[PDB]
RNA sequence: GUAAAGCGCACGCAGGCGGUUUGUUAAGUCAGAUGUGAAAUCCCCGGGCUCAACCUGGGAACUGCAUCUGAUACUGGCAAGCUUGAGUCUCGUAGAGGGGGGUAGAAUUCCAGGUGUAGCGGUGAAAUGCGUAGAGAUCUGGAGGAAUACCGGUGGCGAAGGCGGCCCCCUGGACGAAGACUGACGCUCAGGUGCGAAAGCGUGGGGAGCAAACAGGAUUAGAUACCCUGGUAGUCCACGCCGUAAACGAUGUCGACUUGGAGGUUGUGCCCUUGAGGCGUGGCUUCCGGAGCUAACGCGUUAAGUCGACCGCCUGGGGAGUAC
RNA sequence: AGGAGGUAAAAUUCU
């Protein structure tokens, strides 16, 4: 429901680009603009407007290639009723180290890409290939 | 950039809803079609097709349905190439490894119209000869004499031709049809909407990839 | 559902002006208001199962939303019941 | 969903889970620092008994705990809000939603007569049965009980069970439209509560039809049956039990997200009533079907596709939903 | 050319 927006907005994407659409609108919270931002970062998408108001609304485009989606994988791993955190150390290397893992730390939210050469950790929010 | 009168879009409510993006149509229900993408659909389309008339290229006509059935057959049998007229036999590409064996008795017989026995033995060999040769011409000038691995073809409705849209997506040749507002496009590299349906219509396809190709590089 | 001329009533006192008709302080006298007047209804009849299963929906709600200002705005509460009825 | 598995249905305590913005804390979370995590054992590199097992030096490892110091994105606490989830008010809509009382109309049975004469009824064929006090047929009249033909329809309504003539009284829910108030008041729910076809039980009342049981006629090798003549419980009402169904869509509830086609049905906003409209927009609903899912059958915006919250349940056939 | 109503009775078994 409107319980886990992360993994409603993952879904929006998900079977979004699938599906095969533009871009998606979608509610925003000062969260799914933060990791909005890191799928720009990383050109799973193109860019994200915030579209706001006093009732914000983050849309944001496509990315395809050949015929294909460029988000070949996005899931939701830590989630509400099963929080996930992990150590510096000990982070996932998502296919391997071709794609990326989307982790809040104490310092933003940030990539594992990122999170490692940067030397800390936090909550893993989605795996994103 | 109309250069085609009276066509517009075609058919009514069965429309592939994968084949919005292009089709601005309601009216009567009868939804017509975004012209200014099927002729770009067309120099791109109509265009290259001469990069590889110009390899000596092969192309082949493809028209069915007892509607303008032997439209097609005219330069056709000239230009560059040939066609197939009464229904589509199940992979005579596909399964050329035979029925291509069945020109044979065609050409053997048909040299045979005219050339050593056309009447010598009984009269009643008569008809039931000739009724072999009148059975398969109207269904394989498809080939007379061919020569190579007929790369693209050419099929007035996309989907009429089910068969040989998806025989060739499964040997490799090139596309190059028409899609009217039901048939699916998916299979078609080459897609050129417009209507698959009016005498007057499919004619001017038929004319304007006659010509175009005609001009290999001389 | 009682009256559509009734409720006018009670959105005064309980409420800071008319068509204020959204403070949980007046759902609550509707909704009381409604079913007391209601238990009559199941006096007689009382094998009318299923109007009775629309009755607790008032009664959950009721009891649902007068625990969530329990939360908020204390003896916001203790200003309402006693000034209605009900707390057994 | 059909293989074992979704409680028959709903309401709700605990608990799990939770929209969105600011601060604030530093609980969870993350980083470092120090302490500690005995030795042997396993591992790495060596040494030594002729080699090996074995003995042995040194290291790594002991995936951990504690404390002090920080970082503050995410979760939680505290604070204050926000309105979009949610509820309240307003005028209406359709409905076999539920409860009470009322009344109509057609038929079956029976009671009394009128006329009327030897047959009626029933089956595969019969016979049991009914008729010479007169049947069946027919007419008139009168009882009584149960059920509502036509409307009626891949129609509506209900949480499920389930609800159909007409009439008023009491009452539930769903949905539409504008705007008004509320300001997360939520979702799910082990326990707990209640609803729950038919048969069945109690107390009485009721009893036209139908019909377990029972009887007689057939049938048959037998016929404790299927068929026929009868027929009690019961089926009906009242009040209290019982609590189960292939209670099924064999598909738990909520929310969000993904091409389409025919409809059905019930609203409502806009535009010559300009039609029984033109153009839209809600809720429910039936058939077909894409992608995708699937073991296949099939499902396919009312999912079995894509997700997330929470509950229930399965772990080979039997034994057994049995024993205690 | 739709609807309607009537057309098969009982009859077991096979290391
Ligand atoms: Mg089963
Ligand atoms: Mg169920
Ligand atoms: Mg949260
Ligand atoms: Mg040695
Ligand atoms: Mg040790
Ligand atoms: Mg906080
Ligand atoms: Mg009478
Ligand atoms: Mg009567
Ligand atoms: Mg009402
Ligand atoms: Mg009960
Ligand atoms: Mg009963
Ligand atoms: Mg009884
Ligand atoms: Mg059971
Ligand atoms: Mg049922
Ligand atoms: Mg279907
Ligand atoms: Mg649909
Ligand atoms: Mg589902
Ligand atoms: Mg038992
Ligand atoms: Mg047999
Ligand atoms: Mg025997």
């Amino acid at each position: 429901s409107m319980q886990d927006p992360i993994a409603d907005m993952l879904t929006r994407i998900r079977n979004g680009q699938a599906a095969n659409k533009a871009a998606v609108t979608m509610p925003s919270s000062k969260l799914k603009v933060a990791i909005a931002n890191v799928l720009k970062e990383e050109g799973f998408i193109e860019d994200f407007k915030v579209e706001g108001d006093t009732k914000p609304e983050l849309e944001l485009t496509l990315k395809y290639f050949q015929g294909k989606a460029v988000v070949e994988s996005i899931q939701r791993v830590s989630r509400p009723g099963l929080r996930i955190y992990k150590r510096k150390d000990e982070l996932p290397k998502v296919m391997a180290g071709l794609g990326i893992a989307v982790v809040s730390t104490s310092k933003g939210v940030m990539t594992d890409r990122a999170a490692r050469q940067a030397g800390l950790g936090g909550e893993i929010i989605c795996y994103v290939a | 950039m109309l250069k085609a009168g009276v066509h517009f879009g075609h058919q009514t409510r069965y429309w592939n809803p994968k084949m919005k993006p292009f089709i601005f149509g309601a009216r009567n229900k009868v939804h017509i079609i975004n012209l200014e993408k099927t002729v770009p659909m067309f120099n791109e389309a109509l265009a290259e097709l001469n990069k590889i008339a110009s390899r000596k290229g092969k192309i082949l006509f493809v028209g069915t349905k007892r509607a303008a059935s032997e439209a097609v057959k005219d330069a056709a049998l000239s230009c560059d190439q040939f066609f197939v007229n009464h229904r589509w036999l199940g992979g005579m590409l596909t399964n050329w490894k035979t029925v291509r064996q069945s020109i044979k008795r065609l050409k053997d017989l048909e040299t045979q119209s005219q050339d050593g026995t056309f009447d010598k033995l009984t009269k009643k060999e008569a008809l039931m000869r000739t009724r072999e040769l009148e059975k398969l011409e109207n269904s394989l000038g498809g080939i007379k004499d061919m020569g190579g691995l007929p790369d693209a073809l050419f099929v007035i409705d996309a989907d009429h031709e089910h068969i040989a849209i998806k025989e060739a997506n499964n040997l490799g040749i090139p596309v190059f049809a028409i899609v009217d507002t039901n048939s699916d496009p998916d299979g078609v590299d080459f897609v050129i909407p417009g209507n698959d349906d009016a005498i007057r219509a499919v004619t001017l396809y038929l004319g304007a990839v006659a010509a175009t190709v005609r001009e290999g590089r001389s | 559902s009682l009256s559509t001329e009734a409720t006018a009533k009670i959105v005064s006192e309980f409420g800071r002006d008319a068509n204020d008709t959204g403070s949980t302080e007046v759902q609550v006298a509707l909704l009381t208001a409604q079913i007391n007047h209601l238990q009559g209804h199941f006096a007689e009849h009382k094998k009318d199962h299923h109007s009775r299963r629309g009755l607790l929906r008032m009664v959950s709600q009721r009891r649902k939303l007068l625990d969530y200002l329990k939360r908020k705005d204390v003896a916001r509460y203790t200003r309402l019941i006693e000034r209605l009825g009900l707390r057994r």
